[PDB]
């Protein structure tokens, strides 16, 4: 317990843990609240902006890739506006090289390596973000990323400072898969935001960011006027 | 990174100076009609040969040059030497002088000490061989320096070789004088009395390529 | 597997008895103690003699000491070993918690092992004064021993009165430290 | 204490630490396995990360890679280290193709791969992998062979390899049988039931074998071979 | 202290992680002794793991450079193989360069010369490897050179690289006494059946072994040969019945 | 060779001895002694004065704790002895074992020196008692001579309970932290 | 003989002398504890002889 191994990238602790990247991946449970739930055809993602002050206007957290990639940070944001552009020009490169939509498992891969090859290096430091890539392409599917390389196809994802009261609330619901209802399943992501939100506080009144895509459904954000009507009141 | 000393010095060139204090002993003598240049091939066995290991090697037909420190640096600055002596030989006529040699060589050794992330030069070369101005008999400290000795050692205990030389060297000596009095120096200080061929002596002989002297040959030297 | 139960429930008592100890056992001991030497008091109305007439009176004042000291040693011997009941297994690097922990356990064994000295100090003083009172006795007109005297009880009133006010300020800070750094304790390295 | 900081740095006994640290990695991570047999090579992965997750897909974590048609590449250790080798193990068989226009062979492509980790260790800058790269193919007039290159290169030719959690488990359960015996197709229920030994009943692993005298190429296992498991014996 | 670093020289005039590479060597237990009579030389390995149900055949000492000039690098299993290419891509560079074949000595500077310029920077950290290159050059005279991880193109008759290098200099020098001594002048270019007993003999006599037949593989590279042939098995349980 | 089977079958004791007294014989004195100076109790309710009666009724008590004390030290020592022979070879660097293997010594050795300075501690509460008894023969009227031999009685009792709770304790931080690093302690550098 | 650098093995030396003279230091010290064994019961006898009748 001599703490040596603690300020590098290269240094390995003797219980074969690399602690530079272990600090990375607690960095983003000091993040808001996020939570993406797949249905059957389509995949909603519910961000939670962090309004720092009272005059001030709230952070952006969900942000868009493509018409059918879209992503929500959790983390840091300086580590989150540089990976998003360097997503970007790697999706509309895959649409000006070619022309069919840039496959979403091919297109991680080449984001996970921008994690990878900026860890090994002593002089660059690991990126301390969680990205949860929301996509569609032939299924809906919900990739997300690490600041070690490392990816998981979920199927119901929660980042954030109460995630864990969230991750329950997933745990013991395996009934989205099957009946999708479009306008229901968004009444499900709600609730995974409103019961993990800030220890039964409010704070839903178009501070909570939505967005859905599907089968015909582009990256289209929840318009202001439209999530309020019933969609923050059903409990 | 050699860095100075507050109280004015380097200390890793300091360093450099302790290692070639215990290495195999040289001796560099400067007679009048040519130079030569002894060692002391310690052998630690019998399965080394005598035809690979060298503490005497060539740098052209008339320059002769020995070590004092590490074994493994011997190939490298010699590498320098011998391309040095060869890119003087292309952009001019004759071979290379002496002095443009051990300015050149100089050159390296001491770049090998300011330039950050490398370690100085252990070991200390002695350029000898004919000049067009006569004989010269060079020294090279792994500081960078040099000085233009006429006889001198520089190996392990060259304190008090240095003592047996100055009481034992005129301004004219022949050749055959200098060599007896090169292996009276060495024997002087060398452990043990197992003298016997374990010497590479090297000679300019008076305005002639450089022959290193061969096992028959040095032990006609060595019974005087 | 009688063993094993016994363990396990011990480990839970204890856990409870912290809480306890923190959510009722201090706090009405701050606001007790608080009570007797109220911090708005103006300067001079609590570290006095004024009301000093063996010393009967001082006999009481340590009786309640003895109190004060016992109760004490009970709840933070208590509350301690379940600090360390929660230390992690030891890890190289990433255990600035347990350095909390281990920081917790510092401020706690420092004000357990200054309460614990008062009961040392309490034998010094009835065995220095007797001793004391025999020179009074074997000597009665050298004056500066019945003035030692004297001295010796508004010195001893003195330290009775600081040692509540060590009680006090002991209590709060301990409280103040421990719910500041509630996460850590618990949760040292999640 | 003191020479165990950067990888340039040598021990005074003659070992050499932070490459001796990340053996300590790979021996606890998800572990592998991959053994040779009368018809084929099988290989597996034990991803035994169930209690932490369990939102992801039914096979979405799959560790089987392939370089091409016919060689097998499992992991052991750090996900992201592992995938930019396959990246050195693939972009070595393009190579190897454009320059010679012949599938790579497995002594020439585990020695390329080997001198690409183990060059790893020796700059300051950079820090070594953190994987156990397992290569394997079955020719069709030659058996199989199974290359376990650990990290510091030692591409030691195997038979039967198991590295992670249990390295020294599996080991005392694979001498059950020699193994170039009994075909592939029954070695995989000899597989499963070392599995429950040393941990439920869970669909979180995911093999592939080479070899089933279907075309010798690589494919995985079906969804109609893993239902045949026996759970008891 | 003066040994985090390989740069630096310490106060007594002493590099210690060259030193502290080759006690590297010296710990891996594994040792390759090599002699060299009249146009034969010959290697022998130990095949050992460098420190169940891997392939035997596999597990080497051995390595060639080119087609006529073998060697045995011993040390730690990932720094061995990354010298062999780093000779494999040296040689083959001297043939394109040079038009005629390279020399064991040519060979052997040079790869002490790469070893060198890594001392001076403190870029990376030395190859922990030792190795005994053997060939014979154009003048029919076989050679054998020795390389520590320092710069060394010593060149032996005889050599013993490994683990047991601090008391192996007297077996082989007892050994090569019983053949200089015992000179046979009618030699018809059998040393490739004398040679060869003289080197088995000797890993036998330094490390007390019995039935050393799986675990012992030796090359020879005499002249008429001129390949860097690895030895077969059936041969070399022949040879171990030779001493009785 | 006949003493290598002899010592070898020590060495074979030893470590039997170390499983059994961590698996059987310090978790049945951890309910013993809880079963004693039970963590519910309010506070003060054991540090307390109902009980207290040469004293005739510290004796008895002493000699109990003479027996506690004696049978901790013997088990601590054999299971401290258990880990210093399983201290490895000591290298430089990959020592993280070595640090757990110290780290037990160190509390182990700790805990034991306490149960040692026990006995001492004993024959100075006589010592002191004999003096001051002493002087009351000789100054019968002084009264704080008198009140020290009560107050004496009132600390040791109370300073034995306290023992009792350290005895308790040391069993409890010494057992939980023997767990958590067990697989650190037995195989240090695997 | 003391050198800067490669002396980890006077160290496993260094080791066995420190911890051999902690054994030797504690061997030596019984031969003044049993002095202070008999000293000690000596001193508190002569009190029990001039007090015989304090049972402490």
């Amino acid at each position: 317990y001599r703490n040596l191994y603690d300020t590098d990238n290269i240094i390995y602790s003797p219980e074969g843990r690399l602690y530079q990247v272990e600090y990375a991946s607690e960095a983003i449970k000091q993040g808001t609240c996020a939570v993406a739930i797949k249905s059957k055809d389509y995949v909603v993602v519910s961000g939670l902006k962090k309004c720092i002050s009272k005059l001030s206007f709230p952070q952006e957290k969900i942000f868009k890739i493509d018409d059918y990639i879209g992503i929500s940070m959790s983390g840091i944001t300086s580590d989150a506006k540089v990976l998003t552009k360097f997503m970007q020009n790697e999706c509309l490169s895959h649409k000006f090289l070619y022309n069919e939509n840039i496959n979403i498992e091919s297109l991680v891969r080449s984001v996970a390596d921008k994690y990878q090859k900026n860890t090994q290096k002593s002089s660059k430091r690991a990126f301390g973000v969680g990205l949860m890539i929301a996509a569609y392409h032939n299924e809906p599917c919900i990739f997300e990323t690490r600041p070690n390389g490392s990816y998981f196809e979920y199927d119901a994802l929660s980042f954030g400072a109460r995630s864990h009261a969230s991750k329950t609330y997933l745990e013991k619901n395996l009934h989205l898969f099957e009946e999708c209802s479009l306008e229901e399943l968004i009444l499900h992501c709600l609730k995974a935001l409103k019961c993990s939100l800030s220890s039964e506080s409010e704070l839903t009144i178009s501070n909570t960011a939505l967005a859905v895509v599907g089968k015909n459904h582009p990256w289209q954000e929840i318009s202001s006027l439209q999530l309020e009507e019933y969609l923050s009141k059903v409990k | 990174l050699t860095t100075f000393s507050p109280t004015g010095k380097l200390v890793q060139i300091e360093y450099a100076l302790n290692r070639v204090s215990s290495s195999s002993p040289a001796l560099g003598i400067r007679a009048k009609n040519g130079v030569i240049i002894a060692t002391e091939k310690k052998s630690p066995n019998e399965l080394i040969e005598e035809n690979s290991i060298f503490k005497i090697q060539q740098i052209s037909e008339h320059i002769g040059i020995v070590y004092a420190g590490m074994p493994g640096d011997f190939r490298v600055l010699l590498k320098r030497a011998r391309k040095e002596a060869i890119r003087y030989s292309l952009q001019y006529g004759s071979e290379i002088l002496v002095k443009e040699l051990v300015k050149i060589i100089a050159s390296i050794v001491q770049e090998f000490t300011q330039t950050g992330g490398v370690r100085p030069f252990g070991l200390s070369l002695l350029i000898c061989g004919v000049d067009v101005y006569g004989y010269h008999l060079y020294q090279i400290d792994p500081s960078g320096c040099y000085f233009n000795w006429m006889a001198t050692c520089v190996g392990k205990d060259y304190q008090n070789n240095m003592s047996f030389l100055e009481k034992r060297y005129n301004k004219d000596i022949e050749i055959e004088d200098a060599i007896h009095t090169a292996i009276l120096t060495l024997k002087e200080s060398y452990e043990g009395v197992l003298n016997e061929k374990n010497i590479e002596i090297g000679v300019a002989y008076d305005n002639k390529p450089f022959k290193i002297l061969t096992q028959n040959e040095i032990k006609d030297y060595l019974i005087e | 597997q009688k063993i094993k139960e016994e363990y396990n429930k011990f480990k839970y008592d204890i856990t409870k008895q912290a809480i306890e100890s923190l959510r009722e056992r201090i706090p009405k001991r701050i606001i007790f103690f608080n009570n007797l030497v109220n911090v708005n008091s103006e300067p001079g109305s609590i570290l006095n003699v004024n009301d000093l007439d063996s010393h009967k009176q001082i006999y009481l004042e340590l009786e309640k000491i003895k109190t004060y000291a016992s109760e004490l040693i009970e709840i933070i011997g208590n509350i301690k070993l379940w600090i360390q009941l929660n230390v992690p297994r030891i890890e190289d690097g990433n255990n600035f918690g347990v350095g909390i922990q281990e920081e917790a356990i510092q401020e706690l064994a420092r004000v357990e092992e200054s309460a614990f000295n008062l009961y040392d100090a309490i034998v010094k003083y009835y065995m220095e004064r007797a001793k004391i009172s025999t020179k009074v006795l074997k000597y009665p007109n050298v004056s500066d021993y019945q003035e030692a005297v004297r001295e010796l009880d508004e010195k001893e009133w003195i330290h009775i009165k600081i040692t509540i006010v060590d009680m006090r300020n002991n209590y709060i800070m301990l409280y103040d430290l421990l719910y500041k750094n509630w996460e850590k304790v618990v949760k040292p390295k999640n | 204490a003191g020479y165990d900081l950067s990888v340039s740095t040598f021990s005074p006994d003659g070992r050499l630490y932070q490459v001796e640290y990340i053996y300590k990695s790979i021996n606890n991570n998800n572990t592998a396995l991959c053994l040779e047999c009368k018809d084929g090579i099988i290989c597996c992965c034990i991803n035994s990360n169930m209690d932490k997750n369990k939102m992801i897909k039914k096979n979405s974590y799959n560790r089987i890679y392939h370089v091409n048609n016919n060689i097998i590449i499992t992991y052991s250790g750090f996900d992201g280290d592992a995938r930019n080798i396959i990246d050195r193990a693939r972009s070595e068989a393009n190579t190897y193709y454009y320059n010679f226009h012949t599938n790579i062979p497995l002594h020439i492509l585990v020695n390329r791969i080997s001198l690409y980790i183990h060059a790893y260790t020796l700059y300051w800058h950079m820090r070594p992998f953190a994987a156990s790269i397992i290569i394997s193919s079955f020719n069709e007039k030659d058996k199989g062979d199974i290359y376990c290159i650990e990290p510091n290169g030692a591409c030691y030719k195997y038979s039967g390899i198991v590295i992670g959690k249990n390295k020294e488990m599996f080991k005392t359960e694979i001498e059950k049988k020699d193994y170039k015996d009994i075909n592939v197709r029954d070695a995989i229920e000899d597989i499963y039931k070392f599995i429950l030994t040393s941990n439920n009943l869970q669909n979180l692993v995911n093999f592939s074998w080479i070899c089933k005298e279907s075309s010798y190429e690589f494919q995985n296992i079906h969804e109609e071979i893993l239902t045949p498991a026996l759970n008891k014996a | 202290m003066y040994d985090r670093h390989l740069t630096i020289f310490s106060p007594d005039g002493n590099l210690y992680q060259i030193e502290y590479a080759i006690k590297a060597v010296k710990n891996t237990n594994i040792t390759s002794v090599g002699v060299k009579g009249e146009n034969c030389a010959v290697i022998i390995s130990q095949k050992k793991m460098a420190t169940k149900l891997l392939d035997y055949n596999n597990i080497t000492n051995i390595y060639n450079i080119t087609d006529e000039i073998g060697c045995s690098m011993v040390g730690m299993p990932g720094d061995c193989l990354s010298m062999v290419y780093k000779a494999r891509s040296e040689a083959s560079e001297f043939l394109y360069s040079n038009g005629y074949n390279v020399n064991a000595e040519t060979l052997c500077r040079n790869i002490c010369d790469k070893i060198q310029v890594y001392t001076q920077h403190a870029y990376m950290r030395l190859h922990a490897c030792s190795g005994m290159i053997i060939g014979i050059d154009e003048n029919n005279k076989p050679e054998l050179f020795k390389f520590d991880p320092s710069g060394f193109c010593a060149g032996y008759r005889a050599c013993v690289i490994g683990n047991k290098e601090q008391e192996s200099i007297s077996v082989l020098e007892r050994l090569l006494e019983k053949r200089k001594k015992k000179i046979q002048q009618e030699t018809i270019d059998e040393d490739i059946r004398n040679t060869t007993i003289l080197a088995i003999e000797a890993l036998q006599t330094i490390l007390a072994f019995d039935l050393k037949a799986s675990e012992i593989e030796v090359a020879i590279v005499s002249t008429k040969n001129r390949n860097f042939t690895q030895i077969s098995e059936k041969e070399i349980d022949n040879y171990l019945t030779y001493i009785a």
